[PDB]
């Protein structure tokens, strides 16, 4: 997740279809984000760390949300209406596959429809950020880098302490 | 209308010069030496306050000579030797002094290239 | 040249339509003009 | 008679000797005060004598305002003004007094 | 000795009065500017047809740099460092070296003209009449990098421009 | 200027003067671009004698700044720093625009 | 001696001396030094404390009248116990003169603010606070007038680097401009000019 | 005595209570700057940035030394409460963009030539 | 509470990089604070590590628009400082292109100045004049602007053996152009409303803020340098002093029209009076020898090798040498410690006072106002930034 | 053996160069 994404700002641009469509209510789904500035750190730690040489690493965030929680969590932050309906799976496949028939970058895909609803894997015998020096950037405090372009003129000016971290279910 | 401050002076914390630069900077208090390419001694009249040297590398590109030193072409002129002293002190910079060097009188004599039995005569002139 | 313009206008250049390598039949510049050329049409001698 | 002294902001004054007078006046009352010895008051007592013996000796304007060599005689005006106000200030400041400190031993020493 | 631009007072006179009643009226002025901008639309305008015209120099001209040569083909640079001692924006890099016939010769020679000033001090300290500021001033590039000199691109410069640089300097090197 | 008469005058009518006297644009009035070597005469000091630099050396004339009572060290007529500046005139050429 | 040596005048240097002898007998409690220079410069060095009565006096007295102030400024000499020296440029169109009133303060002694004397000091000894810290007392709004926002340090002074300490580039991953430790690629030349012989006899000091 | 001259202050006391006040104030402004300039921060950050600044001159005896770095942080203060300041100038009290530069001897060592 | 609203940098009217931050009530102006040193480069500290001919050309940078005064007056001072005469063609060249130069200036300053209030026509009329001024420049020096030309010692080169004829035929015609301009301005209504009565600036209060030249002349002061402090061949011309009676933004540009017309004159009289000779002095030990002495004879190369290395020494001291610039008094407070590099070069602008008195001259105005005012003041941030 | 050759104003001098304000009077009653 970043300013340039398609993770936070996805899930924001949702918002021009009135409703949010979530497969189960997104209930079902576990998403562990990883923050961009994280990613790149550990990329040029990873250059410059002798002893990296063919290992594999696993980059994840320090919480794991539900679906649902992050969503709602989004459109607090931008201070959005969440209205979230629960579509079934095939039908919002067909949505997906209805997008993609555009020549330029598809608003959405059957390949993100599955990615989406998917469960974040857990790899605990995999090194981390931590292995290279990193400790992981939370959603908290940079989200509002990201979803503060999505609000209006009148909650433009709304701080970071603002928005009340949703629930992590971790362990 | 006076206060009578006591302790040493010190205006390190007015001065806008990053902390790294005052507590591992050693300036040189000197009388700079005579460049023997010549006989003028002009320049060895004033005290000088230089800065260490630092580390200089080459560029990539075109091979210039850079630098990452804020300080490294910083010379300050001063009188006397205390005064030099005294704004290192109240600047907070550690000093390294050399005391003057002065050539001393000599005793020449054009008579002595001539001498009847001393050394001193000379070969050719 | 024509003298009978004012000065600026009575001297000017029509540029190749094929220099070294390229077509210069719609791109062309002030620097294909050759430095002989180039002093006699800035004006810096009255002599071709 | 005159208009329009061609300064902005300086008003022409109509009947300016009687003016001159009262300023001339005042600032001797005030130079008055001031100790004998100091060369302030001999020296601005002097001048301000001199002018205001010139002032009391020509009813004209034109002619007062040519030997005055002081520059269209509304900014005579406000010359006297000036100096009645630098008398006052000079009375409380009281620098006819020795030097209050010396400099270092080379404050002033140039070069370096 | 001084003259007042705005002291002077209009006369009284009723002719004069309807004159002024009539301009407020009826817009003589703002007609008479209106004249001089048509005046002005019917003149031939300034306007050169650039590229294929170009505006007037001068032998004198300081543009691009380049370094020259001998007529033998001999560089007449002796690393001298004249140039970049007098260098008012410190522009110029020299290295130098004896050569393998033991000529005094640069190794090193590099103009940064985005530091450059374009003084033409440089030409001046020369001795030897080594580095010119030429003719050239349509040298613009796309990158940075393509505005940093090197002793090649200098000599390049030189062996482009030498037939007007000698030209120009044949007919200035007598005001110098 | 190539303009016709007619053209001309309409010019000359609407700016209320005359044009071709003055003309902003410059045709053929101007110095030729190529011009004869100069000569450039010589200074006056390059005699070959009686020519001595120290009779001639402005650096050195130079003293440091006279000392007017330094503090460490009968009437008095008052004194300005110069004369009184002398009333302008007003312009026998012009005096008023 | 004549063509290419500035002449020299003498009535205007006897008038300079008059009028420098008339101001530190008017002002013995501040004046310190009056000199003339050899190209008829007069200066009046005073002691601090009077600023404001002494330029007052030039401005108000009949005699002087100097009602323009030209130029104020300071000089950094790390080399005094005092070691900014201020300097004051007055001119006076009546008599068609002009003077130049100095005084001396250190970094921690403030100078009383001749805004009062001169509306024009106030953005002067503005620039004299960015530029050397020198503190002004009295001033209406003492501020920075040439430095950056949030700049630290007086870059006029000897001891602060040409280059200075921190420089400004563009971040894309902050999406600001930011400021760093300076970095050069090529490293300002220090160049040794001056020559080992001695060109002007008259300036010589004391053997020490 | 060394014969110095006050600016506002004649002991500490008084720089004390200069320095107390002028902390209040920048308390009291840090919220109102974060809302105005949309930082990204938040309030407890930014009272410890200022706290952080305020304790790096707790070292200062001198009266003197201390009133002028009141006054120095009062003309901080005027320039962040009138917008003066840009987003930039305010987040450059914070070195986002800085890599941390080590500080013990072996680190130092690996790294460069100098200490 | 009133509007505060940022004027600049990025405005037409701001005459470059000024942040002027106004309180607004309606559009009318409660207060102007200029926000400054936008374009502050440090000049001064980077001359104090320059030779003081390698310091010459930040003078061209100072005042971009009058740059042979820039020149004139950093020389001057020099000269003073060596204690050395400039020759008599030198001086008379020196006010020849220092004439030129103002009328460059006053073009600059007329045209953009009813640029802002809207009229944008004679901006082009009277740069074509300005080109051809330009065109005299880079013959003479080889630069369109920053020529470097005037030099401590006198100037760089000899005239070309045209540009006294081409300087006499571009001077028996401008003349009609200033007519053109105040046909367009002078007696227009619009013109008139726009400027008169506008930033008017009593005499007293204009000497006690440091003004100087037109802003001064405005009010109606009878003073001018090159009259009261003739620093060059100046003693030997004719001319008149502009002087304006309500001191306001309508007289001001009456004064610069007629500053251009006695320009002319100059001109005219220069081109009359120019005598033969040297064209610096002559003194290989200040001005350098010339090419053909340098590669003939030692003495000259040594002092060619000398000078362009090191430079002259200038004896110690100090002094404030002031110019009647086309914006005003231009002054340097060059303070010298016997080396060949300056110790203290002040640099004093009439921009910096005259933007200083902006606010006051602004008091009960609109913002329109405000835009005639700080056009009217003339103002260049090169120097009052430096 | 050759003069000295410069820029010189011609012999006598330049043609007068007017600079007097010159606008019509272009009116009627
Ligand atoms: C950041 O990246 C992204 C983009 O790039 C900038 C996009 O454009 C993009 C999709 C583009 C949307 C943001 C535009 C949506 C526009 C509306 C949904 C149009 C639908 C409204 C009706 C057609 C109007 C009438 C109302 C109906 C009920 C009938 C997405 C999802 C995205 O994520
Ligand atoms: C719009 C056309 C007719 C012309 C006028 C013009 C430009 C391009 C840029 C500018 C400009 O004029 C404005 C106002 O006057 C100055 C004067 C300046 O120097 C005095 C100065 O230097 C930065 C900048 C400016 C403005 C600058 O943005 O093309
Ligand atoms: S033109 Fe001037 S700035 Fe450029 S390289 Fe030559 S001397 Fe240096
Ligand atoms: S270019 Fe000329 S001045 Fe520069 S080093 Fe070569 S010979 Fe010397």
């Amino acid at each position: 997740f970043g300013r340039e994404d398609r993770f936070l700002n996805y899930f924001a641009s949702m918002r021009w279809f009135g409703g949010v469509p979530l497969i189960s209510l997104g209930k079902e789904t576990v998403k562990q984000p990883v923050y961009i500035v994280d990613v790149s750190k550990g990329i040029i730690n990873a250059i410059k760390d002798p002893d990296a040489k063919g290992k594999t690493f696993a980059f994840v965030g320090p919480n794991r949300y539900l679906l649902f929680d992050l969503v709602q969590y989004i459109f607090a932050v931008a201070y959005r209406p969440f209205l979230p309906y629960p579509l079934p799976h095939f039908a919002y496949r067909w949505v997906g596959r209805l997008f993609e028939v555009s020549p330029f970058e598809p608003w959405t895909t059957r390949d993100k429809v599955e990615r989406v609803h998917m469960s974040d894997m857990t790899l605990p015998h995999l090194p981390g950020l931590e292995d290279l020096g990193i400790q992981a950037t939370p959603l908290e405090l940079k989200a509002i880098e990201v979803l503060r372009r999505h609000r209006t003129y009148r909650w433009l000016t709304s701080e970071m302490e603002d928005v009340k971290p949703a629930k992590t279910v971790n362990i | 209308q006076l206060i009578a401050v006591d302790e040493k002076l010190d205006i390190t914390t007015l001065t806008g010069v990053p902390e790294e630069h005052i507590k591992t900077r050693k300036v040189r208090i000197f009388v700079p030496a005579r460049n023997n390419m010549q006989s003028g001694v002009n320049n060895t009249k004033k005290w000088k306050m230089e800065f260490d040297t630092r580390e200089r590398w080459e560029n990539p590109l075109m091979g210039w000579s850079s630098t990452a030193d804020p300080l490294s072409n910083l010379v300050l002129t001063f009188s006397t030797k205390e005064d030099a002293v005294a704004f290192a002190e109240k600047n907070g910079w550690s000093f390294d002094v050399e005391e003057r060097k002065v050539p001393k009188p000599k005793s020449k004599s054009y008579g002595a290239n001539f001498s009847w039995n001393k050394r001193t005569r000379v070969s050719t002139k | 040249e024509d003298n009978k313009q004012f000065f600026g206008r009575h001297r000017w250049v029509i540029y190749t339509t094929e220099m070294n390598g390229r077509d210069t039949f719609w791109d062309v510049d002030g620097s294909m003009v050759p430095p002989e050329w180039h002093r006699w049409l800035h004006c810096m001698t009255d002599d071709p | 008679l005159k208009k329009t002294t061609g300064l902005v902001g300086l008003a022409v004054c109509e009947t300016p000797h009687e003016r001159l007078k009262i300023l001339y006046t005042k600032i001797l009352d005030v130079l008055g005060q001031i100790p004998k010895n100091a060369a302030y008051r001999k020296y601005t007592e002097q001048i301000t004598n001199e002018k205001l013996g010139m002032v009391k000796a020509e009813p004209d304007v034109k002619k007062l305002e040519e030997q005055l060599q002081g520059g269209q005689i509304e900014e005579v005006i406000l010359q006297a003004e000036n100096e009645l106000s630098l008398a006052r200030k000079m009375l409380r400041w009281k620098p006819w007094e020795p030097l209050v400190e010396e400099p270092p031993a080379n404050q002033w020493k140039w070069p370096i | 000795t001084y003259k007042f631009v705005n002291m002077r007072e209009p006369s009284m006179d009723m002719k004069s009065v309807t004159d002024r009643a009539a301009q407020t009226l009826l817009w003589t002025e703002l007609v008479r500017g209106l004249g001089m901008t048509l005046s002005y639309l019917f003149r031939e305008p300034a306007t050169i047809n650039y590229p294929f015209e170009k505006g007037p120099l001068s032998p004198r001209f300081r543009g691009e740099h380049a370094l020259r040569r001998y007529p033998s083909g001999e560089e007449r640079c002796i690393a001298c460092k004249l140039c970049e001692a007098v260098c008012p924006a410190q522009a110029i890099t020299i290295e130098a070296e004896p050569r393998a016939d033991g000529s005094r010769r640069t190794t090193r020679y590099d103009i940064d003209m985005t530091k450059c000033i374009y003084c033409g001090f440089c030409q001046e300290a020369c001795p030897v009449d080594a580095i010119v500021e030429g003719p050239n001033f349509e040298f613009s590039t796309e990158t940075h990098e393509e505005l940093l000199y090197n002793k090649e691109k200098l000599l390049n410069n030189g062996d482009k421009w030498e037939a007007e640089i000698a030209a120009n300097i044949q007919a200035d090197y007598l005001y110098r | 200027a190539s303009a016709t008469r007619v053209i001309q005058l309409l010019r000359n009518w609407a700016s209320g003067r005359d044009l071709q006297a003055k003309l902003q644009l410059r045709y053929q009035e101007i110095s030729k671009r190529t011009q004869p070597p100069p000569k450039l005469p010589v200074g006056p000091s390059h005699k070959l004698s009686n020519n001595y630099y120290c009779t001639r050396d402005g650096r050195r004339e130079a003293m440091p700044p006279s000392i007017v009572m330094s503090s460490q060290k009968t009437e008095k007529k008052a004194v300005t720093p110069a004369p009184p500046i002398k009333r302008w005139e007003l312009s026998k050429d012009q005096p008023y625009l | 001696t004549r063509p290419t040596i500035r002449p020299r005048n003498d009535v205007v240097h006897k008038q300079l001396s008059a009028f420098g002898q008339y101001v530190a007998e008017i002002l013995p409690k501040y004046v310190q030094q009056v000199q003339v220079s050899c190209f008829n410069e007069l200066e009046i060095f005073i002691h601090p404390d009077g600023v404001i009565p002494v330029l007052t006096f030039l401005r108000d007295h009949t005699n002087a009248q100097f009602k323009s102030l030209a130029d104020l400024t300071a000089v950094d000499v790390p080399t005094r116990q005092n070691r900014f020296e201020i300097v004051y440029n007055l001119l006076s169109l009546r008599f068609n003169s002009r003077i130049r009133v100095k005084t001396y303060t250190d970094e921690l002694t403030p100078i009383e603010s001749s805004v009062t004397v001169y509306k024009a000091a106030n953005w002067y000894e503005r620039e004299i606070w960015d530029m050397f810290g020198v503190f002004f007392a009295n001033h209406p709004d003492l501020r920075r007038i040439l430095t950056d926002y949030g700049f630290e340090g007086h870059p006029f002074r000897k001891d602060f680097p040409l280059s200075g300490y921190v420089e400004l580039r563009y971040d894309d991953e902050v999406k600001r401009v930011v400021a760093e430790p300076v970095e050069l690629a090529q490293e300002f030349r220090k160049f040794d000019l001056n020559s080992p012989w001695e060109a002007f006899p008259a300036y010589r000091q004391p053997p020490e | 005595g060394t014969s110095v001259k006050p600016i506002f202050s004649r002991d500490m006391n008084e720089a004390k209570r200069r320095v107390r006040e002028l902390y209040r104030a920048w308390y009291r402004e840090v919220p109102n700057t974060v809302h105005l300039f949309q930082l990204d921060i938040s309030v407890k950050q930014g009272r410890d940035k200022v706290r952080e600044m305020f304790m790096k001159n707790a070292h200062v005896t001198d009266p003197r030394v201390v009133d002028l770095l009141v006054i120095k942080g009062k003309m901080e203060l005027e320039e962040t409460i009138n917008v003066w300041k840009q987003r930039t100038h305010i987040m450059r009290f914070f070195h986002e963009t800085e890599a941390p530069r080590p500080t013990d001897f072996l680190s130092k060592f690996y790294v460069g030539h100098d200490p | 509470s009133n509007l505060t609203l940022n004027f600049g940098p990025q405005h037409p009217a701001a005459h470059g990089v000024l942040r002027l931050v106004m309180e607004l009530s309606g559009e009318m102006v409660r207060k102007c604070d200029p926000h400054i040193g936008l374009l502050h480069r440090g000049t001064e500290k980077l001359i104090e590590y320059k030779t003081y001919l390698q310091a010459l050309p930040y003078f061209d940078r100072l005042d971009y628009v009058s740059m042979m005064c820039n020149e004139q007056a950093y020389s001057l001072a020099v000269e003073k400082l060596l204690n050395i005469q400039p020759p008599p063609r030198a001086q008379w060249i020196r006010v020849l292109f220092g004439e030129i130069t103002r009328l460059l200036n006053h073009i600059m300053a007329v045209t953009t100045h009813a640029l802002d209030i809207g009229a944008m026509t004679p901006f082009f009329w009277m740069f074509e004049e300005r080109e051809k001024m330009f065109e005299f420049y880079e013959r003479v020096s080889g630069a369109r602007m920053h020529a470097a030309y005037i030099r401590p010692g006198g100037v760089h080169q000899d005239l070309p053996l045209g540009l006294l004829d081409d300087i006499y035929e571009f001077s028996k015609n401008f003349s009609f152009r200033i007519d053109e301009l105040e046909e367009m301005l002078t007696n227009n209504r619009i013109w008139r409303n726009r400027t008169v009565d506008i930033g008017v600036v009593t005499a007293e209060d204009a000497l006690n803020y440091g003004f100087s030249g037109v802003m001064l002349r405005g009010s109606g002061i009878q003073w001018d340098l090159r009259k009261t402090q003739p620093y060059d061949v100046y003693d030997q011309v004719e001319f008149d002093v502009p002087i304006g009676s309500r001191g306001d933004c309508y007289d001001r540009y009456l004064c610069r029209v007629e500053e251009m017309r006695q320009s002319l004159r100059i001109i005219s009289q220069c081109l009359n009076k120019m005598p033969p000779g040297e064209i610096k002095v002559d003194d290989a030990k200040v001005s350098p020898p010339k090419r053909a002495e340098m590669k003939t004879s030692m003495e000259s190369l040594i002092h060619h090798f000398k000078l362009y290395t090191e430079g002259y020494q200038v004896p110690p001291g100090a002094t404030y040498t002031a110019i009647e610039a086309p914006k005003g008094e231009f002054g340097v407070y060059l303070v010298s410690d016997g080396s060949s590099r300056p110790y203290r070069c002040k640099i004093k602008a009439p921009g910096f006072a005259h933007l200083a008195g902006l606010d006051k001259m602004s008091k009960g105005h609109m913002l329109a106002d405000v835009v005639a005012i700080i056009g009217t003041q003339d103002i260049v941030f090169g120097e009052v930034d430096r | 053996a050759s003069k000295v050759k410069q820029d010189m104003p011609p012999p006598g001098g330049y043609g007068p160069i007017d600079y007097k304000r010159n606008l019509p009077r272009r009116g009627l009653s």
